[PDB]
């Protein structure tokens, strides 16, 4: 049984570390005795809403143990105990938070849309550049004015290895908006959820005017007395 | 491993074709694992046919017939002149694939003809970038351009005329290959001068330049 | 160190950019943009038609000045290809250009011949 | 199992159409079949062009067949039969060119590194925003001063669909340069190759001097006697 571990994006959207022992590589059979047991020697209330039978060389019973954040990062080797006809033994896979990963915080940079994008006047793409973070578990969500946008409006790439740094990763997430919305001036906050951040959330913001003043020094020279030479 | 000459055959042009190689009267052809554009920049330098454009490792239908695969391996920097200036160490090493041949589409070299005049040393300027002859434009024309083009013509030095004979030697017709050509005075020829892109002109045919020397 | 960003001699706009080495820290060095625009007070709306009315409104789309629609060459590993430098393009000419000579044709009559002779709207341009 | 097609990256950079399927070392086999068979049935011959060098490394090889004709560009049901006696089920993979995909030209935007990133004075990440291309495959290479930069300097993402667009894709390319290169004003050019481009390659260049200015000084010299520019 291939038990998918709860990723940080999965435990951040739900605020509940629901680790799943989805019954993979075992076909549909009888003798269901699926139980999630903690490594101390006990078990909790487990598997609310398991799905029906799907004999496409697998099953669909899902682990739904609502253990906590202080439970998952405690390092307790949680084991699911799926038994079936093919193997009459609990398939106790070892799932826990690995301690070998380094913990370097993201350096989140929020590049504004290019001036050509607003010049084309159909779309503006604000790109969040989450770079320099060591565990490849980042959840990026965008808020317009403090409330989240829909996940269809932004797309976040998978964490890919930063090439110059040894084991740090990087990830870029764009949000394609209309040019008229960006010209009004909105906050467009990029919230980055990661374990190594001091408060587990950083937030960056770009408005229409997010840089320096760019002070103008215009000179209407309205005579030929001060007119230029060549 | 002595590459005396690398002829270009089976192609529409004298120096657009597949790469052969000659050693000791045996006409042979070259495969290569790393066969970059810089290798073609060498190949169409020892033949003196322009700059290198395209380098295809393009196969064809197997009934073409072909010479065997050249024994050594040829990987070098590309800024050199001939196929002897760079080493060809691993002799007898044939690690190309089964039936493929290379290809080079380097340009026909820059032939420059002073046309429209009574002698070949005095006329309107016409150049050959592609297969089509064409004039050049006089945007920001300078005496450095005149001395460079007269040095390339092999016809002495310019005299900087009073523009009347240049306007009397013909407007010309066709296409304008060069605009805003700018020579530093030290380049061997007109290609090595700074210019706008070939065939992109903001001038009509009334502005075709003529150089007198 | 004024790098010439555009040198448009048809609208007379010259844009030059430099990094002013203002302070010791390498970040607050101001990217300075020098737009120099010569406004011809008496040139007509159509420069090639000298009977055109006087040009009063001088609009300068600075993105249209800064477009580079001459394809450049790039050197790949196996190829040299022409490369477009902009997405903008696919001309008012407020001022004459020095390198370009502009001619208008006038109806000249002596005995009703109406021999249409070209003038020189800019003298000392093609002489 | 994998059968990587020639994309427009392999078509344009190398000018050689190489059909390639990777046979990972599931089990060591003497006569490894990586026979690249056409829908017609003739097999352009490939065998062990480069070893896979997987962490197990038990008789694993890569077979690259140079079907370089117009039959791939027109399209055919090319199949390499990874048939093996060890694990006797043949783990073959079939790949064809995707047919009739509409062609939209990429709108390429070069984003300079953030003002937040240059304050760290450690590294600068230049973003090439290739977006709006509806054929999926795209080739992005960075050059500095006309020389191709090393592929370890930049990392380009897989194309993912643009959110608001129906089937148009977007891609990133993050070039990680040191800050002392970008603050001195070095031109980093983004060369991007796509099928729908008119000249097939677009080159965006960025550097500090173009950038976004922080002090426009304009001089509208309104001279009566301008006439011709000088
Ligand atoms: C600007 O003026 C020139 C000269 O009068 C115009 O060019 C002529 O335009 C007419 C009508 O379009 C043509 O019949 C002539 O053949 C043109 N002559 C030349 C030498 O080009 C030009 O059209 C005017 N442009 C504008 C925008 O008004
Ligand atoms: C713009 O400011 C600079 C100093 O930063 C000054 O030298 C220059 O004269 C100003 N331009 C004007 C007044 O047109
Ligand atoms: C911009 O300021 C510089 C001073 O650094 C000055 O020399 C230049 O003339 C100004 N630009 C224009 C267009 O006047
Ligand atoms: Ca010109
Ligand atoms: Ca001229």
């Amino acid at each position: 049984v291939f038990a998918i571990p709860p990723s940080f994006a999965s435990i951040f959207l739900t605020k509940s570390t629901k680790l799943t022992c989805l019954v993979t590589d075992l076909t549909t059979y009888d003798s269901v005795t699926i139980s999630w047991t903690r490594q101390n020697g006990e078990a909790v209330k487990t598997h609310t809403n398991i799905s029906e039978s799907h004999p496409n060389a697998t099953f669909s019973a899902v682990g739904e143990a609502s253990i906590c954040e202080d439970d998952w990062n405690s390092g307790e080797r949680f084991t699911c105990t799926v038994t079936h006809t093919d193997l009459p033994s609990p398939l106790k896979q070892t799932i826990s938070r690995p301690k070998g990963v380094a913990l370097h915080r993201p350096d989140v940079y929020l590049l504004p849309p290019a001036r050509e994008q607003l010049n084309l006047r159909e779309s503006a793409t604000i790109t969040c550049l989450v770079t320099g973070f060591s565990p490849a578990d980042v959840f990026v969500q965008w808020m317009q004015r403090g409330q989240p946008l829909s996940p269809e409006k932004y797309v976040t790439s998978a964490p890919m290895p930063e090439p110059q740094a040894p084991g740090r990763y990087f990830a870029h997430s764009i949000l394609t908006v209309s040019e008229e919305e960006w010209n009004t001036g909105e906050t467009y906050t990029c919230v980055v959820a990661h374990e190594a951040l001091p408060n587990r959330v950083t937030e960056r913001t770009v408005d229409k005017s997010t840089g320096k003043p760019t002070l103008y020094n215009v000179s209407l020279v309205m005579s030929d007395t001060a007119g230029t030479c060549y | 491993p002595v590459p005396e000459g690398v002829r270009l055959a089976d192609g529409p042009g004298h120096c657009k074709g597949r790469v052969e190689v000659k050693h000791q009267n045996q006409w042979y052809t070259v495969c290569q694992t790393g066969w970059s554009l810089r290798a073609a920049k060498v190949v169409c330098r020892q033949l003196g046919c322009g700059r290198a454009v395209l380098t295809q490792k393009r196969c064809n239908k197997h009934a073409y017939g072909r010479k065997p695969i050249w024994l050594s391996q040829m990987s070098c920097s590309g800024r050199e002149a001939t196929l002897q200036d760079c080493p060809s160490g691993p002799w007898g090493k044939n690690t190309c694939n089964h039936d493929e041949d290379t290809w080079v589409e380097c340009e026909d070299p820059f032939d420059l003809r002073l046309v429209g005049g009574d002698n070949l040393c005095s006329g309107r300027l016409e150049v050959l970038h592609k297969g089509v002859w064409g004039s050049v434009c006089d945007d920001n024309w300078g005496e450095k351009e005149d001395q460079v083009v007269c040095k390339q013509l092999g016809c002495g030095k310019s005299l900087s005329p009073s523009f009347r004979d240049r306007k009397c030697y013909g407007p010309g017709v066709g296409r304008i290959w060069l605009d805003n050509v700018r020579c530093s005075g030290e380049e061997q020829s007109l290609e090595q001068c700074q210019h706008r892109f070939w065939g992109f002109h903001d001038c009509t045919h009334q502005e075709d330049v003529a150089v007198i020397c | 160190e004024r790098i010439v960003l555009v040198d448009n001699k048809c609208k007379c706009a010259r844009i030059t950019s430099r990094i002013i080495r203002s302070s010791e820290d390498p970040n607050e060095d101001i990217v300075e943009r020098n737009i120099r625009i010569i406004v011809p007070l008496n040139n007509r709306e159509n420069i090639s038609d000298p009977t055109s009315p006087l040009r009063t409104r001088f609009v300068y789309h600075l993105s249209d000045l800064c477009k580079k629609c001459d394809p450049t060459e790039v050197e790949l590993d196996n190829q040299i290809v022409t490369a477009t430098q902009s997405n903008i393009c696919d001309e008012t000419c407020y001022t004459y250009d020095r390198n370009k000579c502009y001619t208008a044709v006038v109806p000249l009559v002596y005995g009703g011949e109406t021999k249409m002779v070209e003038t020189a709207l800019t003298p000392d341009a093609c002489y």
